[PDB]
RNA sequence: GAGAGGAGCCUGAGAAACGGCUACUACAUCCAAGGAAGGGCAGGCGCCAAAUUACCCAAUCCCGACACGGGGAGGUAGUGACAAUAAAUACUGAUACAGGGCUCCGGGUCUUGUAAUUGGAAUGAGUACAAUUUAAAUCCCUUAACGAGGAACAAUUGGAGGGCAAGUCUGGUGCCAGCAGCCGCGGUAAUUCCCUCCAAUAGCGUAUAUU
C-alpha cells in the first residue's frame, strides 16, 4: 500500500457491532477485502453514526492515516461513491 | 407473454386506466411470509416531522406498499434494545414492525401519507432492512417510584410504592436507587404499614429524595397490517 | 472526534425539579447536593475519628 | 398550485458547525482580533496614549508603587 | 374486497381508538402504587437488578 | 512522402484524376430470384458519467455566362475553481446598566463589556424600463426605476477544548473512577434550551509518492 493512495474494497464484516462502547476503537473497526489484492485489511470507519452507514457488501474506498488498536492502518472515506463524511452531515444520500 | 390471472376485483377492473402503470411483481416464499422484521429506521434530511412509534407508515418495501405502525427502539450499549419513544433526529435507531418478509440488506423507503396536498418533501423515512423473527424482544423501561417515609442512618422505610406485602415479597431483592445516586436494597416488608417496606443505602437520605427502581418491561408491537 | 461530534450531540440535559407536592419539601439532590453533604460529613467525622484517638 | 422547495432542500447545508456573525466576514473578524489585541498590549506595556490631557496632571491616577523597579538591567 | 377493507377498517377503528385514548401504567414510564391497581405489579414480569 | 486492391483506360492548360469507366480479386445491400444499383470522415461507449450535437459568410478572402449564386478558410458566442486577477457578506453615532478586563505560586496593568436600549447615513449583488453594440443576439459602454435590518439577500473548510440527565456501559475492599452520552418520566405544534479558542479564509481538508 505505497503504489496506490486509494484502495477500493468490500466491507466483509462489521468487526465487533456488539461491543459496549459506543467510541472505541472495537465498534470503529470493519474488516474489508481489498478488491485488487484480494487480501483482508480492516480499517477504521471514524464515528459509530458513520458505522450505521457502512452496510455489507457495498464498494467502500478507503486511505491511509498519518500520525485502542493502534495498528489498524487504513481508513473508510466512501461508502457506495458518496464520502462517508458527507454521508455523515445530511450532505447526500446514497 | 400473456399472463392470466384469476381473482381480481371490480375496482382494479371497474377503475382501470392506462396512466397509472401495472406491475408484475415477482415474490417469493420469504415475500409471502408474514412476520416481525427488524429495520434500521434513518429519519429523511428533509421530513419536518419526528415518528412517534404508535404512529401508523406506509411503507416502501420489496414490491409492495404498507401501512404498519413500528416501534422504534436504540440498541443502547448492545445489551438490550430499549424501546425509544421518537426516531432519534439525524441518527439510525432500530425500527421493528409486523409485515411480509424480506431479506436482509434491501435499502426502502417510507412515507407519512399518500396524499399530494403535503406542502412539502412527502418522504418520511429510508433506510435498510436489517434481518427478520418472530417474537420481538423490544424493551421499555419501567420505573417503579417512590418516598422516604422515615430515615434512619442507613436503613430506611419508603412508601407509597408497592401496593402489598406480597409484592414486596417479589421484589424483595431489588436494587433500588435514590436519584442523588444512592443505590439500596430492598430488605423486607414493613408489617403494619401495608405496602410500606424497609430499604437498606449506601448512605443516609433525605426526606427530600424520591426512590426508584429500574425495571425493564417488555413491549410487543402492534401487528394490524393493510396494503 | 470533537471536530466528528454534532451540535446535538453537545446539547446540556436538563436537570428535573421536584413534583409540586415534594416542593414543600424542598431541593432534589441529584449528585452536587449530595456530594457536598457527603463530604462534609466525611470531614466531619474525619475529625471525631481523630479527636476520639487523642 | 406547484410545490415549492424549501431552502435547506436548495442549499443542502445539512449539519454544519454553528459559527459567528464575526467570522461571517473575514475583514470584520480581523478587525475584532485587531482591538482585542491592541487592547492586551496596553495591559502588558506601556502604551504614550498623549501627554497631560485637556486638564493638566490630577496627578498620577492608578496609583504610585514605590517598591516596583520596572527597567532593564544593562 | 369491500368486506377485506371494511373489516380492515373496523382494525383501523379500534386501534386509532386506542391511540387516541389513554396510556397504560406498565408503558407510562414511572409508576405508582396510587397510578396502578392493587396486585396488578404482581402478574407482570420484568427484568431488575 | 503513401492512400476495398492489384491490372488497364479515358479528360484537361495542368491529374497516371480514382469520394469518374473496364475486367479480375475480398466482402456486402434491393428483388417479383431472371436481374441490379455498392464501395467518407466526424459522434457516443470502450481499449459508473464530467469541455456545445451552437449562430454566421456581416468582416478578411476565394470561385463561377457572373452586382445576385456559392464557401466545413475565418468570425461571433456557450460551458470551465486547472490556473491567474480585483474583492463583497457592512459603515458610523448616542445613552443606559455593569465592574472588572487582561497578562506572567505570588506578581504586573488601567478603562472594559452588554442576546442593553435607541438613532443615523451607505447602498451592490440582484430585479430591470429603454436605447445601443451586433449578420442577428449577447457581453461591454450608458441606463430610468425598485433593491438591507438578522427569524436575514442566510462563508466556508479544518483543528483544539469546556460544560450536561431520575440515561447507558464497565471496573472496585460504600459516596470513587473510567470510557462515553442525538437515546431521559411525559411530550412532536412537544419544546425554546450552552459554548469557547486557534488557523486559512471564496477557498480549504485528506491519502500516498515524497523533496
Amino acid at each position: 500500500f505505497g503504489g496506490s493512495s486509494h484502495a477500493k474494497g468490500i466491507v466483509l464484516e462489521k468487526v465487533g457491532v456488539e461491543a459496549k462502547q459506543p467510541n472505541s476503537a472495537i465498534r470503529k473497526c470493519v474488516r474489508v477485502q481489498l478488491i485488487k489484492n484480494g487480501k483482508k485489511v480492516t480499517a477504521f470507519v471514524p464515528n459509530d453514526g458513520c458505522l450505521n452507514f457502512v452496510d455489507e457488501n457495498d464498494e467502500v474506498l478507503l486511505a491511509g492515516f498519518g500520525r485502542d488498536i493502534p495498528g489498524v492502518r487504513f481508513k473508510v472515506v466512501k461508502v457506495s461513491g458518496v464520502g462517508l463524511l458527507a454521508l455523515w452531515k445530511e450532505k447526500k444520500e446514497k | 407473454a400473456r399472463l392470466v390471472i384469476e381473482g381480481v376485483p371490480a375496482e382494479f377492473c371497474k377503475n382501470f386506466q392506462p396512466r397509472m402503470p401495472i406491475l408484475v411483481g415477482g415474490l417469493s416464499a420469504t415475500e409471502d411470509r408474514f412476520g416481525f422484521v427488524q429495520v434500521r429506521i434513518k429519519r429523511h434530511r428533509w421530513h419536518k416531522k419526528i415518528l412517534k412509534t404508535g404512529d401508523p407508515l406506509i411503507f416502501s418495501l420489496g414490491w409492495r406498499r404498507f401501512q404498519t405502525l413500528p416501534i422504534y427502539s436504540i440498541w443502547d450499549n448492545r445489551t438490550r434494545n430499549r424501546m425509544l419513544k421518537y426516531t432519534p433526529e439525524h441518527m439510525h435507531c432500530f425500527g421493528t414492525f409486523w409485515g411480509p418478509l424480506i431479506a436482509p440488506n434491501t435499502s426502502f423507503c417510507c412515507f407519512q401519507s399518500f396524499s399530494a396536498s403535503n406542502p412539502g418533501f412527502r418522504i418520511a423515512a429510508t433506510g435498510t432492512v436489517l434481518s427478520v423473527d418472530e417474537s420481538t424482544e423490544i424493551v421499555k423501561k419501567l420505573k417503579l417510584v417512590g418516598t422516604p417515609w422515615k430515615i434512619f442512618k442507613n436503613t430506611a422505610f419508603i412508601k407509597d410504592m408497592f401496593n402489598s406485602s406480597l409484592e414486596i415479597a417479589k421484589f424483595e431483592g431489588a436494587a433500588i436507587r435514590t436519584v442523588s445516586g444512592i443505590r439500596g436494597q430492598i430488605k423486607r416488608a414493613l408489617s403494619k404499614p401495608e405496602g410500606y417496606f424497609r430499604a437498606t443505602f449506601e448512605d443516609k437520605i433525605l426526606l427530600s429524595d424520591i426512590v426508584i427502581l429500574k425495571a425493564w418491561y417488555p413491549v410487543k408491537p402492534k401487528q394490524f397490517y393493510n396494503p | 472526534m470533537s471536530s466528528l461530534r454534532h451540535a446535538i450531540q453537545r446539547r446540556a440535559h436538563k436537570e428535573r425539579a421536584q413534583p409540586l407536592e415534594r416542593q414543600r419539601l424542598g431541593i432534589l439532590e441529584k449528585k452536587k447536593d449530595y456530594r457536598l453533604r457527603a463530604r462534609d460529613y466525611k470531614k466531619k467525622q474525619a475529625v471525631l475519628k481523630s479527636l476520639r484517638q487523642k | 398550485g406547484k410545490r415549492q422547495i424549501t431552502w435547506q432542500i436548495q442549499k443542502n447545508k445539512g449539519l454544519t458547525p454553528n459559527r459567528k456573525k464575526e467570522q461571517r466576514n473575514p475583514r470584520v473578524k480581523k478587525r475584532k482580533k485587531y482591538e482585542e489585541k491592541q487592547k492586551k498590549l496596553r495591559s502588558v506595556k506601556a502604551v504614550y496614549k498623549g501627554g497631560e490631557g485637556p486638564g493638566g496632571y490630577q496627578g498620577e491616577l492608578s496609583g504610585i508603587k514605590t517598591n516596583l523597579v520596572k527597567s532593564v538591567k544593562l | 374486497h369491500e368486506r377485506r377493507q371494511a373489516k380492515i377498517a373496523e382494525q383501523i377503528r379500534k386501534l386509532e381508538a386506542e391511540l387516541v385514548a389513554k396510556r397504560a401504567w406498565t408503558l407510562a414510564g414511572e409508576a405508582t402504587a396510587a397510578d396502578r391497581p392493587v396486585n396488578s405489579l404482581l402478574g407482570e414480569d420484568m427484568e431488575f437488578d
